[PDB]
């Protein structure tokens, strides 16, 4: 604990964006100490984990028990409610998020839909009067979502006309792989509703890319891909650390320190058997995710910032954003034979975009393809059935069985906000995070036509046993709690994701982005990641 | 330039000419008499190409590719893929770059030449390569149990248990690969096959690449430098030695020791 | 020691009506069985009695027959370990058979078992078999 650590640039957190980042910093000659709370996980571990997991936590969407939570740095499991993220509020539910701790981050489980947001999803409130602007535009962030697209390997419908859909300069750098069984019915299904299915941007590889294998439908991308056919964050972790970046597991960041200036010093971290380490550096980074950052940020608060470290906007915590779900279960009339295919290969993406967004929220509709063949048998048992019957009943129940999810675009609403929990602390004494979340009546407007819509989509399909959640569900995107701007007394960082009370701080994550959008938020946090990168480079060089 | 033996047809000539002068299959193929030159007492009787081994390929039934049907000699040197055989390392490159451009004729032409090449028997060799038969699977779901909770591999010690974590998602539990023959059954497999299991560590420790016909297949890298997933030379052994036992040729073994000398490039 | 998993084996070849069950996923079920219940050896011997009594011919006469019997729940608790793998229903039970569990076999043939590749990377494109052709095994 003795040795202060030194570094160029020190990033705390390993997912994702921290990864990139740190990729990136080496690859240009920056010295880098990237620090992540979790532990280093091995994917055939977590497969094993997976395959031993109870099929009923197969069935139900367990994507957090193959990954083991270390009590030091414990993330969030549900299946046995952990509590470790308190949610409190009337859409409590809405933000029961799906974190992972570890090298390489809550991207080891996640389902790979890189997605590009819409120019007017940057110009929100400048073209719909709702929300928040972004601190950029999408012809800024463009180059920085394409390099992003071609490290992660995004497979994209390069041939195909979308109508809302980003502007590119560039194709995908593969063409998105033929649907399966599943999603072609369901993009015939939904073509007469007036819903245009369309083929989801994924880091997956329809051809083998980046040395990796070409993607054979494990149809297992939520929680762990067995062959690395996807993207996950720990990829560029270990090409960081092959091209000279240091990477310290188990490094939970607790305290940073502020000079005069109010620059960052250094930083403290604790390891599992809480002794403290001092790392010092030139540039700071933290990219710990939209619940771990801020909650890092106020655990953090010095003399200097007493509110919490960045925090004199009063805005760390704030305006915390994700895609409230309603999801729908049903028996469709006829076969749909989900699992051919990754998990998710299409989406409804008409109303992603309108004039309606002035008034409710713009809406992503969905079908999920996870085989269903878990799910069958758990009801199958479950409905005392034996011999024949049993099978028939099985394999009826994994033919027609459909899941279908509507995603909606929040506001950034400053009531929406994580604090540090004053009933709850960790084996390391840090205080559990606690979200207070309201999806507000712009999600309640766009809600009462989703509902509407998914009942028609399930009418459609002849569904039976149709069960629609009453309740929002989360889609595990944390997006806002550090929000970016140009004012810094309402912004915490700025169009370079550099903090406005600290020149030395920048802040790589989802937390920064000032709307939710209508789409999974994690390819522009890379983007925005990237563009930080550039930033950084320019402060050091 | 090329002399025609008059006592063979044309094809045959025409084989040998694209064997020895113009693909060179003993530049790599026949062991370096160890003054750097080809040795003429074992002529395409297999060697060591930095961490590969190019294998036997003379008329031997069992030691070379005697008993490979013609037409699986063929697709092979074509496309680098057959049911028992598949190209990978340096053979894949030297497909993919000069055989698969080739006509047919000529790829028949090197057949012909190949079925006359005098046989090279080895020491330990009673069954061809492609000719091992398959064993029951020896993993165990209920066992793997104790080992939730775990988040690297390093307490999975089982050859079984790594084979099924690491490896049997795309070769199966069985070791008999898809049923389309993208992913290769290790059971009947050449590379699993062989007393010498060089060519199966190197297969784990940088996975396979060949292009041909524009068309990229691709088994990841399991070395240290892995993206998927990276092993050490303890596991790399132990999966190997598994699979020898149960899919391959079992009168092979693997060490970890021999693992780091095929990391090491093979013998300097 | 053999008697026992002999019996459990045929028994539970009766009741989940697939002859092919691994013998090593039987002997482990078997163990489980014992440990949560001591008389389930008992059981076994009890349900095979009255199943060579009466001369049922499958498991849907024996479970029609069974409704009200006490022995009936081992019966289905035994259909549920070999086609779900698991004994218990929480969390933490252990799973002694995926991929070998009899309820992803009817499906088999069309839709993937997530963590196993069930052919080549585009098999997907084909078109699926029919729902009322239900897979032998
Ligand atoms: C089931 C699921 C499916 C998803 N699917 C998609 C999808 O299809 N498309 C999409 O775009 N997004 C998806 N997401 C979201 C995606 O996983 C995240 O947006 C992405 O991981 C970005 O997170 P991050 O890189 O900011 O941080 P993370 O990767 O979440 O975490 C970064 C690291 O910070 C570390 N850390 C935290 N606190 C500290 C501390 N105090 N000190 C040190 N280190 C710390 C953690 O250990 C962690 O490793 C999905 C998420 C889930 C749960
Ligand atoms: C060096 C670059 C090589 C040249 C030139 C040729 N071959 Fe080769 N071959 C080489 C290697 C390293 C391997 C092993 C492949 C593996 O994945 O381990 C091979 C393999 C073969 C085989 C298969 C034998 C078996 O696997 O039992 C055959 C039949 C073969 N090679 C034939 C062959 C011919 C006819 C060549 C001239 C055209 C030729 N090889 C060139 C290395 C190299
Ligand atoms: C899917 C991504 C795979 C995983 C996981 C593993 N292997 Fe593989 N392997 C795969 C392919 C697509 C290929 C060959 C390409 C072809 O031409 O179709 C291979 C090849 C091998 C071989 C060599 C076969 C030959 O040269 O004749 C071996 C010995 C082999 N694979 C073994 C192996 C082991 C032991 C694995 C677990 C660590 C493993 N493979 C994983 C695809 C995939
Ligand atoms: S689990 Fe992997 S093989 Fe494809 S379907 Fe998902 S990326």
């Amino acid at each position: 604990s003795n040795e202060t650590l030194s570094a160029d640039v020190v990033i705390i957190g390993a997912g994702i964006c921290g990864s990139l980042l740190a990729h990136k910093l080496v690859r240009n000659g920056l010295s880098v100490l990237l620090l992540d709370a979790g532990p280093r996980r091995d994917r055939s571990q977590i497969v094993e984990n997976w395959r031993n997991m109870p099929p009923d936590n197969k069935s139900q969407y367990d994507y957090a028990t193959p990954y083991p939570s270390v009590p030091w740095a414990p993330h969030t499991n549900y299946f046995p409610d952990n509590n470790y993220l308190i949610v409190k509020g009337p859409d409590r539910t809405a933000y029961k998020q799906g974190i992972i701790k570890g090298v390489g981050g809550t991207t080891w489980h996640w389902a790979a839909s890189s997605w590009r947001y819409l120019p007017n999803d940057f110009k929100l409130h400048s073209t719909y009067g709702v929300g928040r602007d972004y601190a950029m535009s999408y012809d800024e962030l463009e180059p920085y979502y394409y390099e992003a697209e071609c490290e992660m390997g995004v497979m994209g419908p390069n041939g195909e006309e979308i109508t809302p859909s980003a502007p590119r300069q560039n194709p995908w750098p593969m063409t998105s792989m033929p649907y399966g069984y599943g999603d072609r019915t369901f993009t015939e299904i939904v073509s007469k509703l007036g819903f245009s299915n369309t083929p989801v941007p994924q880091a997956r590889n329809s051809r083998p890319y980046d040395g990796r294998p070409q993607c054979c439908g494990n149809n297992n991308c939520m929680p762990i891909c067995p062959i690395g056919a996807m993207y996950n964050g720990v990829y560029a972790a270990i090409k960081a650390e092959k091209l000279g970046a240091k990477i310290i597991p188990n490094a939970v960041v607790y305290a940073m320190e502020t000079d005069a200036k109010n620059r960052i010093t250094a930083i403290s971290f604790y390891d599992p058997d809480k002794q403290s380490h001092r790392v010092v550096a030139k540039t700071f980074v933290i990219a710990a995710n939209g619940i771990e950052t801020p909650k890092l940020l106020l655990l953090a608060a010095n003399d200097r910032n007493p509110h919490g470290i960045a925090n004199s906007s009063d805005l760390v915590g704030r305006n915390m954003m994700d895609h409230p779900g309603i999801g729908m279960s049903f028996q469709s009339a006829e076969p749909i034979w989900a699992g051919g295919g990754s998990v998710q290969m299409s989406s409804i993406t008409n109303f992603r975009d309108g004039d309606f967004r002035s008034e409710y929220a713009a809406t992503q509709i969905g079908y999920n393809n996870t085989a269903q063949n878990s799910r069958a048998g758990m009801k199958a048992l479950s409905m005392g059935l034996v011999g024949k019957k049993l099978d028939e009943e099985i394999r009826r129940r994994t033919a027609h069985g459909v899941d279908i999810y509507a995603n909606h675009e929040v506001l950034p609403d400053p009531n929406n906000r994580l604090v540090l929990s004053k009933d709850y602390k960790d084996a390391l004494g840090i205080p559990h995070p606690e979200v207070t979340y309201d999806v507000g009546e712009y999600v309640r407007k766009s809600a009462a036509i989703s509902r509407q819509r998914l009942m028609d989509i399930a009418k459609a399909m002849g569904g039976t046993e149709i069960e629609m959640t009453p309740y929002f569900t989360p889609n595990n995107h944390i997006t806002g709690g550090t929000i970016m701007g140009h004012d810094p007394r309402d912004s915490v960082v700025d169009k370079w994701l550099r903090t406005h009370d600290h020149s030395n701080l920048f802040l790589a994550t989802g937390a920064t982005m000032a709307a939710s959008g209508t789409v999974n938020s994690t390819l522009t946090m890379a983007a925005l990641s990237l563009r930080a990168a550039d930033a950084i480079l320019n402060d050091l060089k | 330039p090329y002399v025609f033996d008059h006592t063979h047809n044309d094809d045959w000539n025409r084989g040998r000419y694209l064997v020895d002068e113009l693909a060179h299959c003993g530049e790599c193929h026949t062991p370096r008499n160890f003054l750097l030159a080809p040795n003429q007492s074992a002529y395409l009787a297999g060697a060591d190409i930095g961490s590969w081994r190019a294998p036997n390929i003379t008329n031997a039934p069992q030691s070379g590719i005697g008993s490979w049907s013609d037409q699986d000699l063929f697709q092979y040197l074509k496309t680098g893929k057959t049911a028992h055989a598949r190209a990978a390392g340096p053979m894949a490159e030297a497909i993919e770059h000069s055989l698969q451009y080739l006509p047919d004729a000529d790829i028949s032409a090197i057949v012909t030449y190949l079925r006359s090449v005098p046989a090279k028997a080895e020491s330990g060799q009673t069954v061809a390569n492609f000719e091992h038969a398959g064993r029951p699977s020896s993993y165990s779901v209920a066992n793997a149990n104790s080992r939730r909770s775990n988040s690297t591999l390093t307490k999975t010690t089982d050859g079984a248990a790594l084979y099924e974590a690491v490896c049997a998602s795309c070769h199966q539990s069985d070791g008999k690969g898809s049923k389309d023959g993208y992913y290769p059954s290790l059971v009947g497999n050449t590379t699993t096959g062989q007393l010498n299991p060089n060519d199966l560590i190197a297969s784990i420790l940088y996975g396979v690449d060949r292009t041909t016909d524009n068309h990229e297949i691709l088994m990841p890298a399991f070395g240290p430098d892995s993206l998927v997933q990276p092993l050490t030379d303890e596991q790399i052994a132990t999966i190997a030695d598994y699979v020898l036992s149960h899919f391959g040729n079992a009168q092979a073994t693997v060490s970890a020791d021999a693992v780091k000398q095929v990391r090491a490039g093979g013998k300097q | 020691n053999r008697d026992s998993i002999s019996d459990f084996m045929q028994l539970s070849a009766f009741a989940t009506g697939h002859k092919n069950l691994d013998l090593n996923i039987g002997s482990a079920l078997l163990l489980a069985f014992e440990a949560q219940k001591h008389d389930f050896s008992t059981q076994i011997k009890a349900l095979r009695e009255h199943i060579t009594k009466n001369n049922y011919q499958d498991v849907e006469a024996l479970d029609a027959a069974m409704k009200d019997d006490p022995l009936h729940p081992t019966l289905i608790q035994i259909i549920r370990a070999w086609y779900s793998g698991v004994i218990e229903d929480e969390t933490n039970a252990k799973v002694y058979a995926f991929e070998k569990a009899l309820m992803y076999q009817p499906s088999r043939d069309v839709v993937v078992i997530p963590t196993y590749a069930h052919n080549g990377p585009n098999y997907w494109v084909s078109e699926p078999a029919s729902v009322d052709v239900m897979p032998a095994f």
